């Protein structure tokens, strides 16, 4: 009847180790070399392994009061911790032709995201009573491989980049990095992210307008730290990192829109890494600097003519959807305060603000 | 004039030679897949002689070197019919084109005698 | 002047074909050194030991060419004279690198026997090329080595030994499938393995001793099939035919078997002869199926066959590009065995590369005789790419893939909508000429066969040193000629047209029935055609053309072999030229065969060297000619001995045949060659019959040495319709019709 | 018109039954003046496809005269193609009369041996022509020098 938790009993009573199968696949190899290996072995002999490992483990408790004692010696080691040894390997192995290589890629990746979506299904699941982390030591390589979510990206493909594989891929840190959260020592964590936390943080950011020109190839590697910390809003860690970032960083996007406005610069997808930026930026600020910079940033020959009412008004009319979209998000009924305190303006915010609203919820 | 007319009747009567192919001889191929061969190298040169008269000023001196080029790489198989009937085009090509170019001359006789060369093994 | 031609085309740098120069130099010290050969002297050895040890590299450089040529030149090259100890080790490895690494595959059973005892020094040099190659991409030569090697390990030291043994190792390693499915596919029917087998022992019990560990060994094989069925040799290698015949006939052969262990008793070779023949006319009824196709029906299809590389065999191929193209994958179930000399199995291989693909069985066959026969073949139509009037007429004629297995089995590559004409013609006579009733079991070949005994002394086993009479012949030929031959040509062009909705379709494909058969002829003037039954040249109805698949009988021994005497250019069967039309054009598809002629003729080299390796090299061609023929039927059995008491056909078959190249005529100094044994009065006048009588005389007259463009066609025709010749030879060739 | 298959039947049923019917010699003869109809029309119609069904129509029927009378390899001949070497084959049997009795050259079939010539000629194939020539050229004598 209790599929899992019934039949796993009578197996251990009958056999402990009555499951695994394969024994690796790395030196074994270097003695052979060939393609299909890469075709089946790195493809499916991994995962096969890691999959019925995953449904394995919702199931019964087994992987961590049975599992726990099968072995810690000869035939064992060799399951598990070289299986992370070969996710090493696969950080490893995914750096480094046509279509070959491509399956060789999409094959590193097809792997790699499901070892990831089984650290994470695994710990997140899997470790009940916080005491089964500890097990794998190698805890060191899956940080340092699946950290680099911004040098995977670089790692597996570009145009898995574009493939939908990184519409995924923010999923899948949100994931891991979602058992990282609250789960595990928050030391886990800093030893995880304290990587690179800041530092970069303001120096691309505030690059991106001191570079100006070849825009959009920088605006790329933006919209990987964009994107990516929004994948940590998904994740923790981040407060004691990023909300002072937040009072003084995000506040220091909003210092973004309102310089980089008056230029008009770069393209209509930079013009969107705005959007992102303060998506990723109010995601985590707060908005009464905002509502507060409306009107404070309206107060503050054709040229400067249309000017008066461009900086009045087009910081109102691009990043409009989003900061409809932001104060609506989170607070009600602090908005009203704003637009009355705004006067004249009133109308573009609360007309969208009505607007908008209206649109996405029903 | 009158030679396009026949051109495009002689090409129908192919056309009609064409509907005789259960167990088709390669004579049913090969002569056409060879005589067709040799009327492209004709139309080819009525157009770019319409136009190498007509073009530029003296850019002929300039361009034009498509249908040696065109007509330099064309292969044979087997029969022997054919690296005489290129002859047979090819040689109307040179008097007529010397003929419409003149209404430098050692890169011509370079050019000609390029002609000749493959033109014989 | 060539010393002016070949190194200024290393010193140019562009272009000028190394090849273009290179090859013909090597031509030219090669006939130096065989016509060399042919005398000795001073001068003569002192230059000829000047010229000949200078082309053996550029037979290397400009490899990059169709490079059979080339696998024909490296043994050659050390066979020849002096194989030198290490210019060839060091220079021969940078090769097959600097040339396709597939042209370390065109060689296939030279390379591999070679690295045994026909190198000598390839566990020196080729060994390391064999061993680069190996490892990567080499699955193809794991089947061939495990064939030569185990065979013969002559005398070593210890590096040449141990190398190969190891070699051999990395065979039953990422290679254990190799025998796995070789010990796989080991069947099927008893009676080859146990009337071949005691034919293959009892032929060496007679002569002088050599039992030793002969007898013992050869002991071994069946006790395999009969000890082991159910002791811890079998219990590895378990079938069908062992899963109840290999017991049920374990009982009884157990005691008489082991009775053999210790009988060494030459009179008994004969007495055998009860026992097998009882389990002889036994063994026939049960091979009704359903035991290798369940006993195969597993296949792995696990883990990509883990990685495994083994195609179709012998899809390895020849000429650059190796792609490792066709797959293995999963055989469906059904099987069927079918009635022809072995009674071989057919198989339905079902290749991965979205397509099947049915092979042949057999196992009761070293198909090697066969192999250089047919890569001879895409020899010859794959030569007939560079004559004109070849390529005009699209004269090419059929390959397929014969398949050397182990040293005991090889499988074969099979067309469907092809067909044996006397099955078919047989049948569709049957459908449209009677019920079945006719007159082939009353009074037409079983009543000329007689009259043939009733003309001679007594029974049919003679009638050779008779065969007497010039117008009793015509008797014969006019009779049973006119007949029966007229019968089956209406029963052919009746077949033609019945097959060929169109009704003219018919008169459209006898040019491709009609264009291969001439293809076929020459061929075989081109060498021996026997065993060679109307049953064994085989048509198309595709492309309604024919294809010629027997290869038993090579060169002479198909004409010249005295328990059976044959002697004919081509299968010229009566009814075959009937279909023609009153034809007259018969006599001028002889321009295709003229064509085919001066093809074939204007290079001697390549021919001439494919043709030497392929005589001499293999002991199933000469030294095994022997077991093959005896193999086929026992008569020769008796004559052959008695009449090779030590003598060699070897480079001698081959000299009378390049000659058969240079200007042989009428078949006349062919004839000769096989008169000379047995019987010069009786027989050898008996085939100037056809060189006799002026009208025919004109196959005599016109031989002229003289290089004649087509002599040798315009006399060859005539010397096949000369009915003499038919109504003499055999009961198989139905010169009937 | 594809179905040329009505007109074979229907010449089937048009000989058989005029073998199994009534009296039979002088009927037999008359039929046979058609052939006359035929090719008056093969002088009539010029490049037409039907008639040359109507050819093979003719081989097909179990006569002589149609295979003399038949200049079709003129005509029928010039547009059929492979329609009109069909004639040849069943022209020998009965026609070539001369040829399979082994007698002069005097009474041998004199024509239509050489309609199939020119017809297997304008299929100038590689194997066709190259073989007909000498064909129906040493159907008589001085050709093997010639050749």
């Amino acid at each position: 009847k209790e599929e899992g938790v019934s039949f796993l009993i009578n197996t251990f009573e009958g056999g402990g180790c009555g499951q695994p199968s394969g024994i690796l696949a790395q030196p074994t190899l270097l003695y052979l070399r060939g393609p299909f290996s890469l075709q089946a072995t790195l493809c499916w002999l991994d995962l096969l392994l890691a999959a019925l490992e995953c449904y394995n483990t919702f199931i019964g408790e087994r992987t961590v009061g049975a599992l726990q004692v099968l072995g810690t010696e000869a035939q064992s080691s060799l399951l598990k911790a070289v299986a992370f040894f070969l996710e090493s390997i696969a950080m490893h192995d995914i750096i480094a032709s046509p279509q070959e290589g491509e399956r060789y890629n999409y094959s590193k990746c097809t792997v790699v995201v499901r070892i990831m979506e089984f650290t994470t299904t695994l710990l997140n699941t899997s470790p009940e009573g916080w005491k089964l982390l500890k097990k794998d030591l190698c805890n060191t390589h899956l940080m340092r491989v699946l950290v680099q979510t911004l040098c995977e990206p670089a790692s597996i493909g570009f145009n898995i980049g574009d493939v939908q594989v990184m519409a995924h891929l923010p999923d899948v840190c949100v994931n891991l990095m979602k058992a990282l959260k609250m789960s595990p020592y928050k030391d886990i964590l800093e030893t995880h992210l304290r990587e690179k936390i800041t530092a970069q943080s303001i120096e691309e950011l505030c690059a991106v307008n001191l570079y100006g020109p070849d825009a959009q190839v920088d605006r790329s590697r933006l919209a990987a730290v964009v994107s990516a910390c929004k994948q940590l809003h998904r994740a923790g860690l981040l407060h004691n990192i990023l909300p002072s970032q937040s009072t003084d960083l995000h506040h220091s996007v909003g210092t973004e829109l309102l310089s980089l406005v008056y230029k008009g610069i770069a393209p209509g997808d930079e013009r969107q890494c705005l959007p992102s930026l303060d998506l990723s930026c109010k995601q985590l600020a707060s908005g009464l600097l905002e509502l507060a910079f409306a009107f404070g940033g309206l107060c503050e020959g054709s040229v400067i003519h249309f000017s008066h009412g461009e900086y009045f008004y087009s910081l109102f009319s691009e990043t409009i959807n989003t900061e409809l979209l932001k104060n609506l998000d989170l607070a009600v009924l602090e908005l009203m305060q704003s637009s009355v305190d705004n006067t004249k303006m009133v109308s573009a915010v609360l007309n969208g603000m009505l607007d908008q609203s209206f649109r996405e919820r029903a | 004039d009158r030679a396009k007319y026949y051109i495009q009747n002689g090409i129908q009567s192919f056309m009609q030679n064409y509907s005789s192919i259960d167990v088709l001889l390669h004579q049913s191929r090969l002569t056409k897949l060879q005589s067709v061969q040799a009327l492209t190298e004709i139309q080819e040169f009525i157009s770019f002689i319409s136009k190498q008269g007509n073009l530029s000023s003296q850019v002929p001196l300039k361009r034009l070197l498509n249908t040696w080029t065109n007509r330099y790489p064309d292969a044979k198989m087997d029969p022997m019919n054919i690296w005489d009937d290129i002859i047979t085009n090819r040689c109307f090509f040179l008097s007529k084109i010397e003929e419409k170019l003149t209404p430098i001359s050692s890169l011509i006789r370079s050019c000609k005698f390029s002609m000749k060369m493959k033109m014989i093994d | 002047a060539e010393e002016e031609a070949q190194p200024p085309s290393w010193s140019c740098g562009p272009a000028a074909g190394v090849i273009d120069a290179y090859m013909t130099l090597a031509d030219f010290c090669d006939q130096q050194l065989r016509k060399e050969e042919e005398n000795a002297s001073v001068i003569d050895s002192a230059e000829l030991q000047a010229y000949p040890a200078l082309v053996v590299e550029k037979m290397l450089k400009a490899l990059k060419l169709n490079s059979n040529e080339a696998r024909l030149k490296f043994p050659r090259l050390l066979q020849i004279i002096e194989r030198y100890p290490e210019e060839t080790l060091s220079l021969m490895t940078k090769e097959i690198s600097s040339v396709p690494c597939w042209q370390f595959i065109s060689w296939i059973s030279h390379m591999v026997a070679l690295l045994d005892k026909d190198q000598a020094v390839a566990v020196q040099h080729s060994v390391e090329e064999i061993t680069d190659n190996y490892p990567q991409a080499i699955v193809y030569p794991f089947i061939i080595s495990s064939e030569s090697y185990s065979f013969k390990d002559t005398s070593t030291g210890h590096k040449n030994k141990e190398f190969v043994a190891r070699i051999k190792s990395k065979l039953d390693q990422g290679g254990v499938i190799q025998d796995f499915i070789n010990a796989l596919d080991q069947l099927s029917n008893p009676e080859l393995l146990f009337k071949d087998w005691s034919n293959d022992v009892r032929a060496e019990l007679a002569k002088t001793p050599v039992n030793k560990k002969n007898i013992e060994k050869m002991y071994e094989r069946m006790y395999a099939a009969l000890g082991d069925p159910k002791a811890p040799g079998l219990g590895a290698f378990r079938r069908k035919f062992i899963q109840t015949f290999g017991k049920e006939f374990d009982k009884h052969f157990g005691k008489g078997g082991s009775k053999l262990l210790r009988m060494k008793l030459s009179d008994f070779n004969d007495i055998t002869n009860m026992l097998l023949l009882k389990m002889n006319k036994d063994s026939k009824p049960p091979g009704n199926l359903k035991e290798c196709s369940p006993w195969m029906s597993d296949f792995k299809v696990e883990f990509l066959r883990n990685e495994l590389e083994i195609p179709g065999q012998y899809d390895g191929r020849g000429k650059p590009l190796p792609e490792y193209h066709v797959r293995i994958a999963g055989f469906d179930e059904r099987v069927t065995v079918m009635a022809s000399l072995r009674r071989p199995k057919r198989i339905i291989i079902r290749g991965h590369d979205e397509r099947e693909h049915p092979f042949l069985v057999k196992g009761g066959e070293d198909l090697r005789q066969d192999q250089r026969v047919e890569q001879l073949f895409q020899v010859m139509n794959g030569i007939l790419a560079q004559d004109s009037a070849c390529s005009q007429r699209a004269l090419q004629l059929r390959t397929y893939s014969v398949v050397p297995m182990t040293s005991r089995l090889g499988l074969i590559e099979w067309l469907e909508n092809t067909v044996t004409l006397k099955d078919l013609l047989l049948n569709t006579m049957s459908q449209e000429e009677k019920a079945a009733y006719l007159s082939d079991p009353r009074a037409p070949p079983c009543e000329y066969k007689d009259w043939l005994t009733k003309m001679s002394g007594k029974h049919d086993v003679g009638a050779y040193m008779l065969m007497y009479k010039g117008a009793n012949r015509t008797e014969t030929v006019t009779s049973f000629r006119k007949r029966e031959s007229k019968v089956p040509a209406d029963l052919l062009k009746r077949a033609f047209v019945r097959m060929s909705t169109s009704p003219e379709a018919f008169l459209a494909l006898r040019s491709h029935f009609a264009s291969s058969h001439a293809l076929i002829c020459i061929s075989h003037w081109i060498l021996g055609i026997g065993d060679r039954h109307l049953n064994n040249f085989m048509v198309a109805m595709e492309t309604g053309g024919v294809i010629g698949i027997d290869f038993g009988h090579a060169f002479g021994s198909a004409t010249q072999f005295l328990p059976v005497p044959e002697l004919m250019p081509f299968r010229l069967t009566r009814q075959f030229i009937n279909l023609m039309l009153p034809m007259k054009e018969t006599g001028l598809m002889y321009s295709i065969m003229v064509h085919a002629l001066r093809a074939f003729r204007s290079d001697p080299g390549l021919l001439t060297n494919t043709m030497d390796v392929f005589v001499k090299e293999p002991s199933f061609d000469w030294k095994n000619f022997e077991q093959k023929m005896l193999k086929k039927g026992g008569s020769w059995i008796q004559e052959i001995n008695v009449a090779e008491k030590n003598w060699y056909p070897r480079q001698k078959i081959c000299y009378a045949k390049r000659k058969l190249a240079g200007a042989n005529p009428a078949v006349i100094t062919c004839d000769e060659l096989l008169l000379g044994h047995e019987k010069a009065p009786a027989f050898r006048d008996y085939v100037a019959v056809a060189r006799g009588s002026k009208d025919h005389n004109i196959r005599a007259q016109e031989p002229e040495s003289g290089l004649s463009e087509e002599t040798q066609v315009k006399c060859l025709m005539d010397q096949a319709t000369d009915p003499n010749i038919l109504g003499r030879t055999w009961e198989g060739w139905e010169p009937w019709m | 018109i594809i179905a040329k298959q009505l007109f074979s039947s229907l010449f089937s049923g048009i000989l058989k039954e005029m073998d199994k019917f009534k009296t039979l010699s002088e009927k037999n003869n008359i039929t046979q003046k058609l052939l006359q109809d035929f090719n008056r029309f093969l002088n009539t119609t010029f490049s037409f496809f039907p008639p040359f069904v109507s050819c093979i129509q003719d081989i097909s029927c179990q006569h002589a005269a149609l295979l003399s009378l038949d200049p079709a390899a003129v005509s029928a001949g010039c547009l059929a193609s492979l329609q009109q070497p069909v004639g040849i084959r069943l022209l020998e049997e009965a026609l070539l009369r001369l040829l399979p009795a082994e007698l002069p050259a005097k009474r041998v079939r004199g024509k239509a041996r050489l309609p199939p010539d020119v017809l297997r000629w304008v299929e100038l194939a590689k194997l066709y022509r190259s073989i007909g020539e000498y064909d129906v050229l040493r159907g008589i004598f001085t050709s093997e020098i010639g050749t």
